[PDB]
C-alpha cells in the first residue's frame, strides 16, 4: 500500500537521529543509507508500532531492517 | 511469568549473539513501557525525556565485553523492569531515577576547576 | 519625612496585647468561648482513639495498654485500624526506609484535628539501628510529631504517661479563643 | 555561591554546604510563615542547615515547619503582632527577616491597615534596632499607596514605611501565585459557585508559589538585592477566566459564576465577611479588588536579576489539578472495536461461585 | 390521572433511549407499577377486594419475570461482558 509509506515518513523526517531528511526511499535501509547504529534502529520500530497501534514481536523486530522491510511487516498485520 | 508478573527465570547467555538479543530485547521493552511509566507514576516530564534516559542507562554498559558481566546486567535489568512495571516502586523511587528532581540540581559536580575551587570543592 | 502624616505620634499610641500563654479571660464573650474551648477539649481527651502503626516490639508494649492491668478502654482510649477513624498516631516501632512511604501516606489520610506520638528510641532518634543503612533517623523525619516517649521500650506506664501528656496538650489548646484573638 | 558569605554588617559565614546535618550558618527570623507561602521559604533555609526562626500564633498550624530541618534548627517562637517583647525577641539574633505577614480580609481583631501598615512597622522597627542585615519585606503585586483599594494602599504605606526606618529594605511584589495549596488553582478547581462581580476579567500574570520562594532564597545570597523592589510575575499574561478554562479543561468539570453586580455584590461581601468567621474568598474590599488589572512597574527588578525564569501557568494544571479529575470505570470513553472483540476472549461471570 | 402519567414515562423509555437496555428492563417496571396503581385507586372505588387481589399477584409476577430478566442478563453478560448496544 502507499498509505503507509506517507505515514512512515512522518516519524523517520521528525527523527532527530537521521544523517539527513529527504534521504528515504521505498527500500532505504536503515543502517548502510540512513546511517542508524543498533538502538536507534530499536526506536524507529518502536515508533512505527504506535503509528500502526500493533504490537510488533522482538523476532519480527530483527527481521524488519529496511522502510520496504515495515512497509511490508505492517500490511501482512490485520490491526493498522 | 510464573512465579509473578514480569519474572525472569535466571539464565545465562549462550554466546555474543545469544547476550546482543536479549539487550535489544530488554531496551525495547524499557522504552515501549515508557508511556505506561509516566501515567503510572504520574512523572512530571515527556515520555521523550524519560526514554532519553533508558538510552543513556544502556549507553553507559555499550562498551563491556565480557559475557559473565552482561549477564548481571540483564539481570538487573529485568529486577528493575518488574518491579517498575508491577507498582511495587513508589513514585519517591522511579523519580530519585530523574537526577534533575534533586533540590541541588543535576550538575552536581563543579563545571571545572575554578568553579569548584571558589565554592570549596563543589 | 515621618512617611505618613501621623506617623511620629502614632508612636506612643500603640496598644501591646499579652501573649496567649499569658492571656486571661474576662467578660462573657470571652468565658463563653472558653466553655466551648472545654467542651470540646473534654471531648477531645475523653475519645483518644489512636491508629496504632505497630511496627515492632515497642507495639507489644502498646499491645498491653489494652490488657487487663492497665485497661486503656477505662479511660476512652479505642485503638482504630484506618487512619480515617483516628484522631493520633503511635509510631511504635523501628521505620525502615522502605516503609516510610507508607506511613507518610497513612499520616496523610488521618482528619483533622490529628497528633502523633514518637513511641520508642527507633521512631525518635533511629535507636539500636541509628547507623543502618535501611532505617530513618527518627520519624519526625517524615511526620510531624506532638509527643516523644522514651525507652527501648518504654514501658506500658510510661506510654501512658505520654499520652496523658498529650491529652494535657489537648486540654490547654486554645480553639475559640486563638480565633477570638485573629 | 561559596564557603564564605560576608553579611551586610560584615559577619564573616564560613559555610558547609551541604543537606540536613551542614551549616548554612544563616540566622533567619520568617514573619507570616504558616501560610502558603511561608513554607517554600522555610523549606529551603532549614534543608541546607540555616537556623530559621518561627513566630507563630496557632500551635497546630505550624507542626509542618519542623519537618525540614535537623535538630535545633526549626526554631518555634509564641508571637502577636501587637507584642512587641515578642516580635523583637524573635528578631534580634537575627541576620535576615522576611515578612510575609498579610491578608486579603479585613478582621474584627484587625484591620487592613493594623496587619499591612502597623504590622510592618513594628516589625522594621524591630529590624533597625538590632541592625538585621537584610530585611525583605514582600508586599503585592499592585502596590501603591495612592490606590482606593485599601489592600494595594496598605501595602503601599508599609512599603515606605519600611524603606524609611530600613532603607536597605528589600521589596518583593508576587503576582498571584498557582500551585499546591494556592488560591487561584485549587479555589477555581473546588467552589461549585463564584460570586464573582466583574465576569472573571480581571487580568494578571500569575506565577508559580516555588519560583517565588526559590527567588526570596535567592536574595539572601546576593547582597546586591538590597534597597532593591522586585516584581515578581509568570511569563503570560492571563485573566480568572482564561485561567478557568485552563481548569475545566483538566477537571473535566463546567465553571459557573452568579455574577452578580457590583453595587448589589459589595455590601453583602461585606456582611458575609463580618458574620462568617473564615476566610471566604468573598469581601467588600475584594469585590473591588477584582476590578483592578495587575499593572507591572517598569522600573523593578524582575526574575531576570535573579537569574530565573518563570514557568507558565497552563504547565502546572495537570499536574496539580490530577487527582481532581474523576477516573471511575464509569467515566472512560467508549470502547474501541478493537475493545470490542478483545472482550470476547473472557468469561465476564464466575458461575462456579 | 398520575397513573396515566406515569404509564408516559414508561413508554417514552422506549421513545428517547437507543442504547441502554437497562432502561429498557426499568421502563417495563414502571409501565406495570402505574397500571397496578390505577387498579388500586380504582378498586378503592369501587369498594371491591378483589381490585387489591389482583394488584397483589401483578406484584408477585412481575418480581417474578424481573428476576427471570435479570438472570436472562446475567447469561448474556457472561459471554459479551457488556450490556451496550454499539450505534
Ligand atoms: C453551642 C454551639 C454553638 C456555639 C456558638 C457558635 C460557636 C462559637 C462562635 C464562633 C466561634 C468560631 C470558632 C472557630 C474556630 O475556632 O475554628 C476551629 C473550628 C472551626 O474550624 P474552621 O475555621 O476551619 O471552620 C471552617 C468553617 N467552614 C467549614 C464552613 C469553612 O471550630 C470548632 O472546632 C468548633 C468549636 C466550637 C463548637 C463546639 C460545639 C460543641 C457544642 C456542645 C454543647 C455546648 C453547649 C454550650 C452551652
Ligand atoms: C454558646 C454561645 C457562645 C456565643 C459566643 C459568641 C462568639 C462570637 C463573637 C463574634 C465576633 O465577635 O466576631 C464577629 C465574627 C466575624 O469573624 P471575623 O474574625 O471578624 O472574620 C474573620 C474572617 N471573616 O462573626 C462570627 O464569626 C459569628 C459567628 C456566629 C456566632
Ligand atoms: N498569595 C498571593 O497570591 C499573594 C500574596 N501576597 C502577599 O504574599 C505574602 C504571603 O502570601 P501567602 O503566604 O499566600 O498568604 P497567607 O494568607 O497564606 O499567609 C499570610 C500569613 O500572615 C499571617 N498573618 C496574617 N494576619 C496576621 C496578623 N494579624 N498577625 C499575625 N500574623 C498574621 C498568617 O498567620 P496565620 O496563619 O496565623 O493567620 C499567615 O502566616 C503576604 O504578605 C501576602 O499579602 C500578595 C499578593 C499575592
Ligand atoms: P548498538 O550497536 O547501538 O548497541 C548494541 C549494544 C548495546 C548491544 C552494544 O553494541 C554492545 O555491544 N554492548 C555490550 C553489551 C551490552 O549491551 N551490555 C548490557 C547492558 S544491559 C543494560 O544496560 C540494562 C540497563 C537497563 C536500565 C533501564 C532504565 C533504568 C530503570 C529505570 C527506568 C526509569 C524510571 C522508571
Ligand atoms: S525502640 Fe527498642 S523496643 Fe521499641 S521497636 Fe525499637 S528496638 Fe524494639
Amino acid at each position: 500500500k502507499v498509505e503507509v509509506y506517507e505515514r512512515i515518513k512522518s516519524l523517520l523526517a521528525g527523527f532527530d537521529k537521521v544523517n539527513d531528511p529527504n534521504n528515504i526511499t521505498e527500500t532505504a535501509h536503515f543502517a548502510n543509507d540512513l546511517g542508524l547504529d543498533s538502538l536507534d534502529t530499536v526506536e524507529v520500530v518502536m515508533a512505527i508500532e504506535e503509528e500502526f497501534s500493533i504490537e510488533i514481536p522482538d523476532k519480527d523486530a530483527d527481521q524488519i531492517h529496511s522502510v520496504d522491510k515495515a512497509i511490508e511487516y505492517i500490511l501482512r498485520q490485520p490491526d493498522a | 511469568v510464573q512465579p509473578t508478573k514480569f519474572a525472569v527465570t535466571v539464565r545465562q547467555s549462550r554466546n555474543w549473539a545469544d547476550a546482543k538479543q536479549r539487550v535489544i530485547a530488554a531496551y525495547r521493552a524499557w522504552i515501549r513501557a515508557a508511556p505506561e511509566i509516566q501515567t503510572m507514576y504520574s512523572i512530571p516530564f515527556p515520555v521523550s525525556h524519560i526514554r532519553t534516559r533508558i538510552r543513556q542507562e544502556f549507553e553507559r554498559h555499550r562498551y563491556v565485553n565480557k559475557l559473565n558481566v552482561v549477564d548481571v546486567l540483564l539481570q538487573q535489568s529485568n529486577a528493575d523492569f518488574q518491579e517498575t512495571m508491577n507498582f511495587w516502586r513508589q513514585q519517591s523511587h522511579v523519580m530519585a531515577f530523574f537526577k534533575e528532581e534533586h533540590f541541588r540540581g543535576e550538575k552536581r559536580l563543579p563545571s571545572n576547576f575554578i568553579t569548584g575551587f571558589l565554592e570549596g570543592r563543589n | 519625612v515621618e512617611p505618613y502624616p501621623g506617623y511620629e505620634l502614632r508612636k506612643s499610641l500603640r496598644k501591646e496585647v499579652p501573649l496567649p500563654s499569658q492571656e486571661g479571660t474576662k467578660g462573657l464573650v470571652q468565658y463563653a468561648l472558653t466553655t466551648l474551648d472545654i467542651i470540646t477539649n473534654w471531648a477531645r481527651q475523653g475519645s483518644f482513639w489512636p491508629m496504632t502503626f505497630g511496627l515492632a516490639c515497642c507495639a507489644v508494649e502498646m499491645m498491653h495498654l489494652s490488657t487487663p492491668r492497665y485497661d486503656q478502654d477505662r479511660l476512652g482510649i479505642i485503638f482504630r485500624a484506618s487512619p480515617r477513624q483516628s484522631d493520633v498516631m503511635i509510631v511504635a516501632g523501628t521505620l525502615t526506609n522502605k516503609m516510610a512511604p507508607a506511613l507518610r501516606q497513612v499520616y496523610d489520610q488521618m482528619p483533622d484535628p490529628r497528633w502523633v506520638i514518637s513511641m520508642g528510641s527507633c521512631a525518635n532518634g533511629g535507636g539500636y539501628y541509628h547507623y543502618s543503612y535501611s532505617v530513618v533517623r527518627g520519624c519526625d523525619r517524615i511526620v510531624p510529631v506532638d509527643v516523644y516517649v522514651p525507652g527501648c521500650p518504654p514501658t506500658s506506664e510510661a506510654l501512658m504517661y505520654g499520652i496523658f501528656q498529650l491529652q494535657r496538650k489537648m486540654r490547654n489548646t486554645k480553639i475559640t479563643r486563638m480565633w477570638y484573638r485573629k | 555561591i561559596s564557603d564564605i558569605h560576608i553579611t551586610r554588617t560584615g559577619k564573616p559565614l564560613i559555610r558547609i554546604q551541604g543537606g540536613r546535618s551542614s551549616l548554612g550558618e544563616h540566622t533567619a527570623t520568617v514573619f507570616g510563615a504558616t501560610g502558603q507561602l511561608g513554607r517554600y521559604i522555610v523549606n529551603r533555609l532549614a534543608r541546607q542547615g540555616c537556623t530559621v526562626i518561627v513566630p507563630y500564633r496557632e500551635e497546630m498550624a505550624k507542626r509542618h515547619l519542623k519537618v525540614s530541618g535537623d535538630l535545633g534548627r526549626v526554631i518555634f517562637m509564641e508571637f502577636d503582632l501587637r507584642n512587641t517583647q515578642s516580635i523583637e525577641e524573635s528578631v534580634r539574633h537575627s541576620d535576615v527577616v522576611y515578612n510575609l505577614i498579610g491578608r486579603d480580609y479585613p478582621t474584627k481583631n484587625f484591620s487592613l491597615a493594623d496587619v499591612h501598615i502597623e504590622g510592618t512597622e513594628r516589625i522594621v522597627e524591630a529590624v533597625a534596632k538590632y541592625d538585621v542585615d537584610r530585611f525583605i519585606q514582600v508586599s503585592t503585586y499592585n502596590a501603591n499607596p495612592d490606590s482606593t483599594c485599601e489592600f494595594f494602599r496598605t501595602k503601599g504605606i508599609a512599603e515606605k514605611v519600611a524603606r524609611h526606618v530600613f532603607p536597605e529594605t528589600t521589596i518583593v511584589r508576587p503576582a498571584p501565585m498557582f500551585g499546591f495549596e494556592d488560591r487561584l488553582l485549587l479555589k477555581l478547581a473546588s467552589v461549585t459557585n463564584l460570586f464573582t462581580s466583574n465576569h472573571m476579567r480581571e487580568k494578571f500574570w500569575p506565577v508559580h508559589v516555588n519560583e517565588v520562594g526559590e527567588a526570596l532564597e535567592r536574595m539572601l545570597y546576593d547582597d546586591s538585592t538590597a534597597g532593591q523592589t522586585f516584581e515578581l510575575y509568570g511569563p503570560r499574561q492571563y485573566s480568572m477566566a482564561q485561567i478557568a478554562e485552563l481548569v475545566d479543561r483538566e477537571i473535566y468539570k463546567k465553571r459557573r459564576h452568579i455574577n452578580l453586580p457590583k453595587p448589589i455584590l459589595q455590601p453583602l461581601a461585606e456582611l458575609i465577611n463580618r458574620v462568617l468567621w473564615w476566610d471566604t474568598g468573598l469581601s467588600r474590599d475584594q469585590v473591588e479588588r477584582e476590578f483592578h488589572d495587575q499593572v507591572i512597574d517598569p522600573t523593578a527588578k524582575t526574575f531576570k536579576d535573579l537569574g530565573m525564569e518563570p514557568t507558565d501557568i497552563s504547565k502546572w494544571t495537570y499536574h496539580y489539578l490530577l487527582p481532581y479529575r474523576p477516573s471511575t470505570y464509569y467515566d472512560l470513553p467508549p470502547s474501541t472495536e478493537k475493545e470490542m472483540r478483545e472482550e470476547r476472549k473472557y468469561l465476564h461471570v464466575l458461575d462456579d461461585q | 390521572n398520575i397513573t396515566l402519567i406515569l404509564f408516559l414515562i414508561g413508554i417514552l423509555g422506549f421513545v428517547l433511549n437507543r442504547k441502554n437496555i437497562i432502561l429498557m428492563l426499568i421502563s417495563i417496571e414502571i409501565m406495570l407499577l402505574s397500571i397496578t396503581f390505577l387498579i388500586l385507586l380504582s378498586s378503592l372505588n369501587m369498594d371491591d377486594i378483589i381490585g387489591q387481589t389482583y394488584a397483589i399477584y401483578i406484584i408477585v409476577v412481575a418480581g417474578a419475570e424481573s428476576a427471570i430478566g435479570l438472570g436472562i442478563l446475567v447469561a448474556f453478560y457472561r459471554l459479551r461482558g457488556s450490556i451496550a448496544i454499539e450505534y
